[PDB]
């Protein structure tokens, strides 16, 4: 008890000395073991936030909703379904024996087990899927915004520029969970790490470019609803707030989280990211749905 | 009387008479 | 005969002023909290009745702002009221099917006087006015128009002329005659001493809804829910002039040049009598504008309105 | 600006 | 003399009075804010009297005490044809009661009409209606012989309740905001109305608060 | 790399030796050090979920409810912006300086600052105004359905009922937040958690006392309502699987909070409880209007 | 006129868009 | 079963 009484000391610099597989000293400072637990609690309060809010807009769109065996109601219910799955499997794995400092600094791979790698491999598969069902609602929207056309040149290219890129984004996250399954099989102390930026950069640069396609189509239908009148709040204008959110907001979290610095757990802002690319369209639908009776009831 | 210019004559007349423009 | 017009015979002097008429508010307050009803002036200018489908019956003072007498009711449901020449008699009914006199007597709100109750109409009541200080003249909904007592309590004579519903009465402040309205549309005059009626006028198919005789007494207005106003005499059998929402309430002035009236949204109205035209409309009142009635002497304004306030008005010979 | 990473047995978020 | 006033001499007796007058006033208005009133037109001759008897001139002011409530009930009668202008001073009250005689046709249908004006006029444009069938013994009857053809437009013989239940569907096809609508089928014997009209008003008053705070 | 090589070694219950104010030794094994990272990332998760809901509680009440200044709309809005603004200086707080292993580990109150003292403070202002929402939200729900009954005795009875436990809660954790906020300014290392746990259990059966009052007069006027016809399906069935639901669940909750093993950061399902009882009124309102036009246009 | 193919156009992508359930 | 139990810094859940 020596130090208790000095006024001025930093005991976030004290050295934490273990047993581990480089050296039975392995000094490290407590500011960087409570920078990794600042890590993995601020991944932890980023799935939660997803969890929570992919659980209130499944009971939402279960209470909301006029019409359902929609196909676009189902595609929602399937992705807000798959990210509750993937949230609920990533706060396994955040409470498990890979998170844990038990591994993350005494890299004795005995602590590891079969079953936290086949909850690894639901958990690539979980993100396979739900990127599919992002990409699957995606091209279902362009595709049910470009018919109706009598000029179908540049909506037929449009059309499938995007389903080139949806298909592309989905066989990018296939492949890099098939890589990553196969890595962890073989050693489970490695990681592949370039697939996955391809396919985030992909997955990112296709929700930039499916947004930037409604809203230039969503802008010349509000122009051609102009000629005809009707300047009044519409469902058209939400799908102009909602498409314009989904080109700026969740593109500038993916900014955010490639320009901010590493080894602090923000990099999963891709999920929040993600989230409200997703959330888009069920909010979306739940205001055109009450605008629609309340502009019937004023 | 039969005849209503009579009748308009007496509205006008007892309007007309006794009145004031003082504001 | 109908080619005297009175727009066509004041053509030789038009009207002097057409905005800006002076009027000056008096009072904005009340402590009444439902629709007034009726309202009604003393012969004399001191005092005003007034009523709503809350049970009290207040008398209201012109010159000041405060309340002198209010009288509750047996029957909370009125739609109109009189106060006598003489001043010591008041008068409701409407919805009860029993016209009710009370006396207001020591300054007080007890309401310890019932003097009479008359039940002869199997219908509702709508206009009740004073002939003297014993006769009461009442219309009902039935066709009867009768003429009750104070000491003998009972009918002297029913004028039944009429089919529909009789909604208004008039009295000159002057012979002893007077009229009414109905749905089936008429504006008959009567000398009120026999059964008969002295007179007819168009039908125009509407209801009528508001009646005054003119301050000379020889002439009568009739205002309907079409928006128009008749404006015939007394004598000879002759429209004179028509002024075409509905008019609810008629009354002119002491000058008898500028008719107010109250329509069923426009608001209250000022209408010049010589030309025919609109002059100096009030938007003061927040609600539905129920009735408007001028002083006998004239030099006030009095208007009743659904937002359960009175507005007096005081003009300088307006 | 950095590329981001996965830890060794991290699941693709 | 007709001015303002405001400095007059005699003004003790005056403010004297107008307190009394004020205070007379504001106490009536605060008896009756409180009361609940039930309208009860119907039509004439159609029977109010039996469902108001069981539950227990002009309009009557049938008032009750049932607990800390304090009712009141205004029995209408002596209809007439220009009642629309005397029925604006029941813009205050809770509900309309209405009471239909099952068993007369022509009656039906003027009642249809006035159910309708009642129904989408202005003035009961916030209040809820309650509906009486009065001849529910004297339908089932009568229901056997002499089907009426202005009724049944598509509809076969059958039983009573087949047209009985086409006659509460229209009835009910008649509100266009969705107001508040209770419908029953009363009897000359029929015990439990008084229940029915005490369940109504709870009823009503629950759905008038739970709309103005805000819960549904 | 010695023991790598071994395949059957407990990493776990490898000795983590460091120092501390209690003493130079104060040997631990890495089960305890992980139980504090796993209760800290718990309430992390348990707190994003809160945050996530009732944010997009707040999104989709902005843009699907009818009349806004409304009193009970008022209420929601400032329940669940207090829920927002708690989860967001609860996050300040996890990721902090008081929750850190540098102090949980090594008591030293230099590390202790009075910045965060200043978050501590506001924090518990927050609750408690969060809590006097709660009571005023039940308070109001059992004063608007009591109302209209004609034999007012038992219904001012439980309405008195109810407002007295409103006020004792309300009054415990303004207790609570002044006996905490003065010892702490006071002194960094010590707590009270006994008005705190007082003032849950006053909260907790506030929640259930005002939730039976409103399920069994619900039922009556359900047994009320089928006496005048009216056997479908409406909004009273709705009111009434709502507060079922906020019977039931958070009570269930409130019962795990309190029977789940302790020093596992499970103690803070007492938020998402009070979070379903707060959740049950604008989704109850979401529903009702979501069938009553469906119901009543469709 | 253009109007006319304007509105075609306008009509089936609302008409597809109720259909498909985002309105 | 558990008293709820504050950290010595832990503000109110
Ligand atoms: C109405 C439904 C469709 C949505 C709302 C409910 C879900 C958001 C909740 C309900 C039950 C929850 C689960 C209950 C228990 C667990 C186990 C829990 O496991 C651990 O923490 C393991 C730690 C260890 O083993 O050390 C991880 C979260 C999870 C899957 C929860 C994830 C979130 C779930 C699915
Ligand atoms: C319209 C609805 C449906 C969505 C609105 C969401 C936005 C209001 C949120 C979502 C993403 C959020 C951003 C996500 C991450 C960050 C980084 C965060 O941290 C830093 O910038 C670190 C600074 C430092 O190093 O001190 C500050 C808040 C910010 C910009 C957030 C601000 C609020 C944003 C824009
Ligand atoms: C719209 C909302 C209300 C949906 C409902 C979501 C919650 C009810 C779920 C989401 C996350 C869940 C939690 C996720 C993980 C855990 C850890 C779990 O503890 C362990 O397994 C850890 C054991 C160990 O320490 O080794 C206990 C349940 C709990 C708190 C779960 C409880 C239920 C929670 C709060
Ligand atoms: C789904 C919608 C309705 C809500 C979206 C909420 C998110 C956009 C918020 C909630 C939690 C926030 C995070 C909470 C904590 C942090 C850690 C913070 O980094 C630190 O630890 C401080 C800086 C440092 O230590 O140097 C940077 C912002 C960040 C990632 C925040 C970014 C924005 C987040 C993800
Ligand atoms: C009305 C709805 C749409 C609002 C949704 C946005 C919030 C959920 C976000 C926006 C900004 C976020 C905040 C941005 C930054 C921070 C600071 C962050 O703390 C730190 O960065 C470290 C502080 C320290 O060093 O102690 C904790 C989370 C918090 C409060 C975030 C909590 C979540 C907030 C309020
Ligand atoms: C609005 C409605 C749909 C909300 C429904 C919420 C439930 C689905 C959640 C709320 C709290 C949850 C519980 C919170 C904590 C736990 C403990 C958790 O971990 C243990 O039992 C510990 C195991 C061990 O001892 O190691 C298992 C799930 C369970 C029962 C959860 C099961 C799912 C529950 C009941
Ligand atoms: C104590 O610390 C040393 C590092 O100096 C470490 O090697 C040792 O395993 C620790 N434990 C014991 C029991 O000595
Ligand atoms: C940690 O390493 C330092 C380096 O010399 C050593 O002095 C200290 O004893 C070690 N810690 C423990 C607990 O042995």
């Amino acid at each position: 008890s020596n130090l208790f009484y000095d006024p001025t000391y930093n005991p976030g610099q004290s050295t934490i000395n273990y047993t581990s597989i480089y050296g039975n000293g392995s000094t490290i400072t407590f500011d960087e073991l409570q920078g990794l637990v600042n890590s993995t609690v601020t991944q932890a309060i980023m799935f939660g936030v997803r969890c929570g809010a992919a659980a209130l807009t499944l009971i939402v769109m279960w209470m909301t909703s006029r019409s359902r065996k929609t196909p676009i109601f189902i595609i929602n219910q399937v992705s807000l379904f798959l990210i509750i799955l993937h949230s609920a499997l990533y706060f396994k794995y955040l409470l498990s024996n890979y998170s844990s400092v038990t591994y993350a600094l005494t890299g004795f791979p005995q602590f590891i087990s079969r079953g936290d790698v086949h909850v690894y491999g639901a958990t690539n598969i979980i993100q396979v899927l739900l990127v599919a069902s992002i990409e699957t609602s995606l091209v279902f929207q362009i595709k049910v915004i470009f018919t109706g056309d009598n000029f179908k040149r540049i909506g037929l290219m449009l059309t499938s520029i995007s389903f080139t890129l949806g298909i592309a984004t989905v066989t990018m996250y296939f492949v890099s969970a098939v890589k990553g399954m196969i890595v962890t099989y073989n050693d489970v102390s490695a990681t592949q790490d370039k697939y996955f930026n391809a396919s985030t950069i992909l997955l990112a640069s296709s929700i930039n470019f499916m947004s930037f396609v409604l809203v230039v189509k969503l802008i010349l239908a509000i122009r051609s609803r102009r000629f005809l009148g009707l300047k009044q709040f519409d469902s058209f204008h939400i799908l102009l707030i909602m498409s314009c959110q989904s080109l700026l907001v969740p593109s500038i979290i993916f900014i955010l989280a490639y320009s901010l610095k590493p080894n602090q757990g923000t990099d999963v802002l891709t999920t929040v990211a993600t989230l409200l690319a997703v959330l888009s369209l069920p909010l979306s639908s739940m205001w055109a749905t009450a605008a629609n009776n309340a502009s019937k009831t004023n | 009387r039969i005849t209503a210019s009579n009748a308009c004559l007496t509205i006008i007349n007892y309007t007309s008479n006794t009145k004031d423009y003082t504001l | 005969i109908q080619d005297a017009s009175l727009f066509q015979m004041a053509n030789k002097v038009t009207s002097l002023t057409k905005n800006k008429i002076n009027l000056k508010p008096n009072i904005v307050l009340k402590g009444h909290n439902n629709k007034i009803s009726d309202f009604r002036w003393s012969r004399d200018s001191k005092r005003i009745l007034s009523a709503s489908q809350d049970g009290f019956m207040l008398i209201w003072d012109s010159a000041s702002g405060l309340k002198q007498n209010a009288i509750p009711l047996d029957s909370q449901w009125v739609l109109s009221c009189a106060i006598s020449p003489s001043s010591t008699l008041v008068a409701s009914a409407g919805l009860n099917n029993n016209c009710t006199i009370y006396r207001v007597s020591k300054e007080n709100r007890v309401a310890q006087n019932v003097a009479s109750i008359f039940k002869g109409h199997t219908c509702y009541i709508s206009d009740i006015e004073f002939t003297d200080n014993a006769h009461i003249l009442t219309a009902s909904g039935d066709m009867t128009c009768a003429l009750w007592d104070i000491p003998k309590a009972k009918r002297v004579r029913e004028y039944s002329d009429h089919l529909g519903d009789v909604l208004a009465l008039a009295i000159p402040e002057e012979s002893n005659t007077f009229a009414s309205c109905g749905s089936d549309g008429y504006t008959y005059i009567w000398d009120s001493r026999s059964p008969s009626a002295v007179q007819s006028f168009y039908v125009n198919d509407s209801d009528i809804n508001a009646l005054r005789f003119f301050k000379d007494g020889m002439s009568i207005v009739a205002g309907s829910d079409n928006g128009a106003i008749n404006m015939y005499d007394l004598r000879s059998d002759c429209s004179i002039a028509t002024f075409s929402q509905g008019v609810v309430s008629l009354d002119f002035s002491a000058s008898g040049r500028l008719m107010y009236s109250c329509y069923t949204d426009i608001g209250c109205v000022v209408w010049d009598v010589l030309k025919g035209e609109i002059v100096g409309k009030l938007e003061g009142h927040g609600g539905r504008v129920t009735g408007v009635r001028s002083s006998p002497d004239g030099l006030a304004v009095c208007t009743g309105s659904w937002d359960s306030t009175m507005k007096i008005w005081s003009p300088g010979y307006q | 600006w950095h590329w981001l990473q996965l830890k060794p047995g991290q699941p693709m978020y | 003399t007709q001015t303002i006033g405001d400095e007059s001499d005699p003004f003790l007796q005056n403010k004297r009075a107008n307190d009394v007058i004020e205070q007379s006033l504001q106490l009536e208005k605060q008896r009756d804010k409180n009361e609940i009133k039930l309208l009860l037109l119907g039509a004439d001759n159609s029977g109010k009297s039996t469902v108001l008897k069981q539950l227990k001139t002009g309009i009557t002011e049938t008032e009750f005490n049932i607990g800390s409530s304090k009712f009141k009930v205004l029995d209408a009668g002596g209809q007439r044809s220009e009642r629309k202008k005397w029925i604006h001073c029941f813009e205050g009250i809770t509900a309309v009661l209405f009471v239909l005689d099952m068993s007369d046709y022509n009656r039906m249908h003027e009642s249809i009409m006035l159910f309708d004006t009642l129904l989408n006029s202005k003035w009961f444009k916030d209040t809820p209606f309650i509906l009486f069938l009065n001849k529910i013994d004297l339908f089932e009857e009568k229901v056997k012989s002499m089907p009426i053809r202005k009724y049944f437009p598509d509809g076969r013989v059958g039983d009573a309740e087949a047209g009985l239940k086409y006659f509460e569907k229209i009835f009910l096809s008649l509100n266009k905001t969705n107001k508040p609508i209770y419908v029953k089928r009363t009897c000359a014997t029929d015990t439990q109305t008084a229940k029915f009209i005490l369940s109504a008003v709870t009823d009503l008053i629950i759905q008038q608060n739970l709309k103005k705070i805000g819960i549904i």
